C-alpha cells in the first residue's frame, strides 16, 4: 500500500471536499496530533508509540472527513491501537481518564456519554482504513543512525541531534508524514538544525569537500525538497 | 492492497476451534480454489482487537516464503457488531493427524522432501530474525501436492543477535521443548526451533513422538535418558541455568543406539539436531546442507500417497 500523497492531493481531502477551510483542517491536525502526544506522554509511552498513533491519525483523515469523525475521539483510538502494535499497551479505560484531564468540557463532549464504546466501535473502522498496515517507522530511528556517522565536535553534533529531535516532534503536527519517507524527514530536520546553528554538516562527513552531505544517507533528494520541508515546519511557530 | 472486503467467500464447513475464534473452510467466488478463514471477533472482548492477533498479522505480512503459510487477505462482514476474518491458503492435512492414523507411512524420500521444505522455511524465518517458538507436528501443514508450510505464528517474536533480549520461558509446549528452556533459559537463540524440528524428524521415523511426559521434570529425564545427562563436559554453560542443580536426573548418550533403523545419513542429522548445548547445535542453514538433505532436488520429487478423508 502506498501511503504518500502530494500537496495537490492534500488540497482535496475528504474534509475539504465537504467544504472545510484548508487552514482549519491544518489546525485540526495540529490539535489532534498534539493531543495524542499529550495523552501518551502522561501515560509514559515510547516516542515511537506516539508517532505511530499520529501517523494512523493523519492517514485516517485521508479517507474520512473531520466533519463526520471527531478528532479527539479518533486520536484516542489511534493511541490505543498504537500501544498494542508497538507492544506498550495501555488499558482503554486509562486513556479516557487521561483524556478527561487534558481536555476541557467542550472538547471532551466529542466522546459522548460513553467514551469507551465510542472508541471501541471506531477501532473496527480504523483498522480497515489503514488496511491493516500496522508496522511503521519514524524519523527518530534514522536521526540517531545518521548522526552516529558524523566525525567532529561532540558538543556541536549532540546539539544538532537535540534540535533535530524537536523538529521531528513538530513535523508530526503536520502532513509531512503523508508526504515524505522517514529517512528524508530525518535528513531535513538535520538540514534545518544545521542551518540554524551554522553547522557545516559536510565537514563532519567522509567527504568534507562535497556540499550535499545528505546524499550519503538518502538517494535522489534535491535541496528544494529539504528546503520545502523546513518551511512547513517553520510555519508552525509562525503564529 | 486494501484489506476490507465483504465475505464473498462461500463457506463449506467448520474446520475446528483455533485461537481466538473458529476456523472455517471456504472457497472465494471470484478466483476459485480453497481458502481457510480464521475468524476474529470484536463483540466478545474489551481487548478491542485482540493483541495476540496483531502480532501474528505484523509478522505474516513480512514473511513471504514458499514453505510458510502466508496471509492472503483480511475480510469483514458489514456502531456495528461485526467480525474480521484472516484469509490463509488452505492446506488439506497436517503431519500429526497423518501419523495418528496407522494408514500413512512415509518413505525415506518423502521425509527428505519434507524436512527440506521445513528447514528451508526456518532459515527464512531465522534470517528475518524471527523465532517461531511453537514448532510442533500439528503446526506443520501438508497438502496433497507434496507442498509443506509452517503455520501458527502466534507465539512468534523478533530476535536480536546482540543478545539484548530476554524472552518468555514457557515456549514450544512440553513435548518438543528444548533442554535449555526446561532449565530456565530466557535469553535464547533460534536453536530452540531446531530442537523442535529434531523432535519431529525422529517422530517421522517412529510414527509417535519421542519425548512424552506430563511433568517438566519428567520431560528432562526422558531427554537425558536418550541424549545424555546435562554434563559440563558436553555442555559447559549448563551451570549458568537456574534449574540445573535442582533438576538433575548421569546418562550416556544412547541416541544412535535407539535409532539404529534410521539410515546412516539421516541419523547424522538427528544426532546433530538433538544436541544439548544450544551453541553446539546445528542451525537452520547447516541442516539444509547435511547428507540427508543437501542433494534433495524438490522438483524431482513425486507427491505422497495422501488420502482425502
Amino acid at each position: 500500500p502506498c501511503w504518500y500523497w502530494d500537496k495537490k492531493d492534500l488540497a482535496h481531502t475528504p474534509s475539504q471536499l465537504e467544504g472545510l477551510d484548508p487552514a482549519t483542517e491544518a489546525r485540526y491536525r495540529r490539535e489532534g496530533a498534539r493531543f495524542i502526544f499529550d495523552v501518551g506522554t502522561r501515560l509514559g509511552l515510547h516516542y515511537d508509540t506516539l508517532a505511530t498513533g499520529i501517523i494512523y491519525f493523519h492517514r485516517f483523515y485521508m479517507f474520512h472527513s473531520f466533519k463526520q469523525f471527531p478528532r479527539y475521539v479518533t486520536g484516542a483510538c489511534c493511541l490505543f491501537l498504537a500501544g498494542k502494535v508497538e507492544e506498550t499497551p495501555k488499558k482503554c479505560k486509562d486513556i479516557i481518564k487521561t483524556a478527561r484531564s487534558l481536555l476541557n468540557d467542550v472538547q471532551f463532549g466529542q466522546f459522548g456519554d460513553d467514551p469507551k464504546e465510542e472508541v471501541m466501535v471506531l477501532e473496527r473502522i480504523l483498522l480497515q482504513t489503514i488496511k491493516f498496515d500496522l508496522q511503521v517507522e519514524h524519523p527518530y530511528q534514522f536521526l540517531l543512525k545518521y548522526a552516529k556517522q558524523l566525525k567532529g565536535d561532540k558538543n556541536k553534533i549532540q546539539k544538532l541531534v537535540q534540535m533535530a529531535w524537536t523538529f521531528v516532534n513538530d513535523s508530526l503536527c503536520t502532513t509531512l508524514s503523508l508526504q515524505w519517507e522517514p529517512e528524508i524527514i530525518a535528513v531535513a530536520v538535520m538540514y534545518l538544525a544545521g542551518r540554524l546553528c551554522k553547522f557545516e554538516i559536510q565537514e563532519w562527513t567522509s567527504k568534507p569537500m562535497y556540499r550535499r552531505w545528505w546524499e550519503q544517507f538518502v538517494q535522489d533528494v534535491p535541496v528544494d525538497v529539504l528546503e520545502d520541508i523546513c518551511h512547513q515546519i517553520l510555519d508552525l511557530y509562525s503564529q | 492492497w486494501g484489506k476490507r472486503c465483504v465475505d464473498k467467500f462461500d463457506i463449506i464447513g467448520i474446520i475446528g476451534e483455533g485461537t481466538y475464534g473458529q476456523v472455517y473452510k471456504a472457497k472465494d467466488k471470484d478466483t476459485g480454489e480453497l481458502v481457510a478463514l480464521k475468524k476474529v471477533r470484536l463483540d466478545n472482548e474489551k481487548e478491542g482487537f485482540p493483541i495476540t492477533a496483531i502480532r501474528e498479522i505484523k509478522i505474516l505480512r513480512q514473511l513471504i516464503h514458499r514453505s510458510v503459510v502466508n496471509m492472503k487477505e483480511i475480510v469483514t462482514d458489514k456502531k456495528d457488531k461485526g467480525a474480521f476474518y484472516l484469509v490463509f491458503e488452505y492446506m488439506d492435512h497436517d503431519l500429526m493427524g497423518l501419523l495418528e492414523s496407522g494408514l500413512v507411512h512415509f518413505s525415506e524420500d518423502h521425509i527428505k522432501s519434507f524436512m527440506k521444505q521445513l528447514m528451508e522455511g526456518l532459515e527464512y524465518c531465522h534470517k528475518k530474525n524471527f523465532l517461531h517458538r511453537d514448532i510442533k507436528c500439528s503446526n506443520i501443514l501438508l497438502n496433497n501436492s507434496g507442498q509443506i508450510k509452517l503455520a501458527d505464528f502466534g507465539l512468534a517474536r523478533l530476535y536480536n543477535s546482540e543478545e539484548s533480549r530476554p524472552y518468555t520461558n514457557k515456549v514450544i509446549t512440553l513435548w518438543y521443548r528444548p533442554p535449555e528452556l526446561l532449565l530456565g533459559e530466557e535469553r535464547y537463540t533460534p536453536a530452540i526451533d531446531v530442537w523442535s524440528c529434531g523432535c519431529i524428524l525422529g517422530e517421522l521415523f517412529t510414527k509417535k513422538p519421542i519425548f512424552q511426559a506430563n511433568l517438566e521434570l519428567a520431560q528432562l529425564e526422558l531427554i537425558s535418558r536418550l541424549c545424555g545427562s546435562p554434563c559440563p563436559a558436553v555442555w559447559p554453560d549448563v551451570i549458568k541455568l537456574p534449574y540445573f542443580n535442582t533438576m538433575k536426573p548421569q546418562y550416556r548418550r544412547r541416541l544412535r543406539e535407539e535409532f539404529s533403523f534410521i539410515p546412516s545419513a539421516a541419523l547424522d542429522l538427528l544426532d546433530h539436531m538433538l544436541t544439548l548445548d544450544p551453541s553446539k547445535r546445528c542451525t537452520a542453514e547447516q541442516t539444509l546442507q547435511s547428507d540427508f538433505l543437501k542433494d534433495v532436488e524438490l522438483s524431482k520429487m513425486a507427491p505422497p500417497d495422501l488420502p482425502h478423508w
